[PDB]
RNA sequence: GUAAAUUUAACUGUUAGUCCAAAGAGGAACAGCUCUUUGGACACUAGGAAAAAACCUUGUAGAGAGAGUAAAAAAUUUAACA
């Protein structure tokens, strides 16, 4: 189980990784499901461009913004 | 406050009389609220090093209420240090005994257990019943609620109450009773 | 004299008497000095608050060791607000000139 | 008529919302003592021939009586009216920092 | 140029209270002529 | 904060202390509720984005 | 009194009786029959 | 003259709390504005005295006020003298009235400026860890960086409404 | 999925081990008992089980008078009877 989590870069604790779910991962994840949190990536913008790069943010709901603007909403 | 420096810093460590009244209410309720005045963690201005305590005055030590059978059954043992001098009262006999021993010792083993705790001690006052010395009297501030509420007896409730409450059954008109 | 209360640079004796004739100047009525918190008055670390009333009207309270001297220092506190030199006045103003 | 506090001891406090809630609004001016809660100060407190003097009343007292006065009279204990050595007098910190 | 020693507090401010420093008294009401717990006047 | 607040700022302790019974209150409401009534005016979350 | 962690009445006219915190047998025909719950 | 939901009054029939009927939104909606207008009142009016604001700087929250020091255990990249802004301030209260932020003021609200007046290490810290029968033993001395900022002012701007 | 592995060169050092979980032996379906196997911990830090090498939480190292969390507080009152 020590082996599986430094194969898939879960050395630090409460640092989320991102993986492809596929039959060969989910294979690993299955191994150390009692030790991690999953969680499926949401993209209601959209994978990120090369424009959107330097904007990302990952929020606690699993979704993946592009537009990290750090104000509130004038709604 | 606009105080000048030794009036505020006065003001602030002061010490407040306050006052129980322990008929009709557990000793422990009685010491929770007791230790707090006494350690002085009731003052946002809180700390072991500064001697922040206040005093706590309760009356109708005698009159305690005990919640279940801890009158028969919970026992204050004591050591006299000599051979055979291991000594068991329960709490019936050391209320006949001492009217105040019950109040003292469940405040004094809520009191952290420190040098500190002998000196808390001398600012508790304990009086069996409500007679209280002038001094002590003159010198109160403020009454702590009782943390139990009294329940009443049947004889206190008036007509408006005992009429407002519904009678649930019938009884039948030749039943002896 | 940033650090320091009015009275703290400028020593005075009697405030009371000083605090009678700033009132007189203002048409206000004499103050009348009453007990509004009490503490251990019998004991050896008494506090007392007395408060003093302008035609039954707060106008500054303060504390002491006895009632002298709580009645002193509230003077003291009267005058302070008079002058407009309490703690919670605005802080001096060191920014560039407009 | 709605209060989360009662305002009879502290302050009034007044809570209340912006516009565009993005800021609260809490104005909690202060309450005075009323003129009816108070007491009265207590100011007040023959044929002789020779002047009342001022007569020394300091009573020697030796150490145990002399603790046992000041016990009761501040309400502590004994023990730390007793004297400490000249290693602990020494250690102590004659020039102490003042803050404020 | 003052000493590098330890500092005992990380802040410094002359004026630390501007609405009244806490008393006992700050959050007790007032009774009615001020009469004390258990305490018969006239 | 809160500690120094309560020492030195007794006035804005006491707001504070009426915000959060006011919070505390509306939470109780609308745990009554099923929902159909509007969410408490201090119980509104301001949105970042 | 015969100590019995099981208390069983013995004829007809033993009962059973709550007294001093723990149940006895009483049996005035035979008393012999008396018990006391250990 | 009994509901179907009626219960008689006892101990436990209700809870122990007493009941608490919250304002009408409706009409506590328009009395916030009363309030609020009477607040911002206040500034424009300049009716108030000393402020004290609660800024977020270091990643630690400072009750200041002005002409106070405050010590920061990190270099900020400034000489000495610089006159700067403190952009996060969660609340800022007076006397008689006090505001919150959610959780952060906005910039057209409060302005709190500090100055840069002494930049030096901290005094040496001793770093030595010890284990008994195992020949361990080493120890170090650090001095983190220190930086003294000095609150100059604290304004506020009538911008409630 | 990951970044190690093998070979070459040069030698030192450790191997009188413990306890816990599990499978199975010897003893008495005893032992802080003895003897193998798998795994963990311990001889590496810290928090929690009262004090605590072996249980649980948790590791890669500094400063802070910031914050969010992990494990983490024993229950129970029992006999009538045709
Ligand atoms: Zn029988």
């Amino acid at each position: 189980e020590k082996d599986i989590i430094k194969m898939l870069g879960l050395e630090k604790a409460h640092t989320p990784q991102v993986h492809k779910n596929i039959p060969s991962v989910n294979a690993k994840l299955k191994v150390v499901k009692h030790l991690i949190r999953i969680k499926p990536l949401k993209l209601p913008q959209g994978l990120p461009a090369e424009e959107n790069m330097s904007n990302t943010c990952l929020k606690s709901t699993g979704e993946l913004v592009v537009q990290w603007h750090l104000k509130p909403v004038e709604q | 406050s606009s105080f000048s420096r030794a009036p505020q810093q006065w003001a602030t460590f002061a010490r407040i009389w306050y006052l129980l009244d322990g008929k009709m209410q557990p000793p422990g309720k009685l010491a929770a609220m007791a230790s707090i005045r006494l350690q002085g963690l009731h003052k946002p201005v809180y700390h072991a090093l500064s001697d922040c305590g206040d005093h706590v005055v309760i009356m109708n030590t005698r009159h305690i209420a005990f919640s279940g059978n801890k009158w028969e059954q919970k026992v204050y043992s004591s050591h006299t240090g000599y051979p055979g001098g291991f000594r068991q009262v329960t709490a019936a006999q050391l209320h006949l005994r001492d009217p105040v021993a019950i109040v003292k010792l469940a405040i004094y083993g809520m009191l952290p257990k420190n040098l500190h705790r002998r000196t808390m001690m001398e600012r508790l006052h304990l009086f069996p019943d409500e007679y209280i010395p002038e001094d002590i009297l003159k010198n109160l501030v403020e009454e702590l609620p009782q943390p139990r509420k009294i329940p009443k007896r049947l004889d206190e409730y008036t007509q408006e109450e005992i009429d407002a409450f519904p009678r649930l059954w019938t009884p039948p008109e030749d039943y002896r009773l | 004299m940033t650090g320091k209360e009015l009275f703290e640079m400028w020593k005075i004796i009697n405030p009371m008497g000083l605090l009678v004739e700033e009132l007189k100047k203002r048409n206000v009525s004499a103050p009348e000095s009453r007990l509004t918190r009490q503490s251990g008055g019998t004991t050896a670390l008494p506090l007392y608050f007395v408060g003093l009333y302008c035609d039954k009207k707060l106008i500054a309270e303060g504390p002491g060791e006895t009632v002298l001297v709580a009645e002193e220092e509230a003077a003291r506190v009267a005058l302070r607000k008079l002058y407009g030199f309490t703690e919670n006045r605005r802080p001096w103003n060191y920014s560039k000139p407009k | 008529t709605y209060s989360p506090l009662p305002d009879d001891y502290n302050c009034n406090v007044e809570l209340a919302l912006t516009s565009d809630g993005r800021t609260i609004v809490c104005y909690h001016p202060s309450v005075d003592i009323p003129y009816e809660h108070t007491k009265p100060i207590p100011r007040p407190d023959h044929d002789q021939v020779l002047k009342t003097r001022l007569e020394e009343k300091v009573e020697h007292l030796e150490e145990g009586p002399m603790i046992e006065q000041l016990s009761k009279m501040f309400f502590t204990t004994k023990h730390r009216w007793y004297p400490h050595g000249r290693y602990h007098r020494c250690r102590k910190n004659l020039n102490p920092p003042k803050d404020r | 140029g003052l000493d590098v020693i330890r500092i005992r507090k990380p802040f410094h401010t002359d004026n630390p209270s501007i609405q009244g420093q806490w008393h006992p008294f700050t959050n007790k009401p007032t009774t009615f002529r001020g009469l004390r717990p258990r305490e018969v006047q006239d | 904060v809160l500690a120094d607040l309560a020492i030195y700022e007794p006035k804005t302790f006491k707001s504070l202390a009426a915000l959060a019974s006011r919070r505390r209150h509306e939470g109780f409401a609308a745990a009554l509720g099923d929902g159909k009534e509007p969410e408490g005016i201090f119980s509104r979350v301001v949105q970042y984005h | 009194f015969k100590n019995k962690t099981v208390l069983k009445k013995r004829c007809k006219d033993c009962y059973l009786v709550k007294r001093r915190g723990r149940w006895y047998v009483y049996c005035k025909t035979h008393p012999r029959h008396k018990q006391r719950q250990m | 003259s009994y509901l179907p939901g009626y219960v008689p009054k006892t101990s436990l029939s209700s809870p122990p709390w007493p009941e608490v009927v919250l304002p009408d939104p409706v009409e506590e909606t328009r009395h916030h504005a009363e309030v609020v207008k009477k607040v911002n009142e206040m500034i424009v009016t300049g009716q108030y005295g000393r402020l004290f604001a609660v800024v977020h700087f270091a990643s630690r929250q400072w009750k200041v006020t002005s002409e106070d020091l405050i010590l920061i255990g990190n270099e900020l990249d400034l000489a000495c003298g610089e006159r700067i802004r403190l952009e996060k301030v969660l609340l800022v209260g007076a006397d008689n009235f006090t505001l919150l932020g959610k959780p952060l003021l906005g910039k057209d609200l409060v302005r709190v400026e500090a100055t840069v007046i002494e930049k030096t290490e901290s005094w040496p810290r001793i770093i030595m860890r010890f284990r008994k029968r195992k020949n361990f033993k080493k120890k170090r001395i650090v001095t983190t960086p220190q930086t003294v900022l000095r609150i100059n002012s604290i304004e506020i701007a009538p911008c409630l409404l």
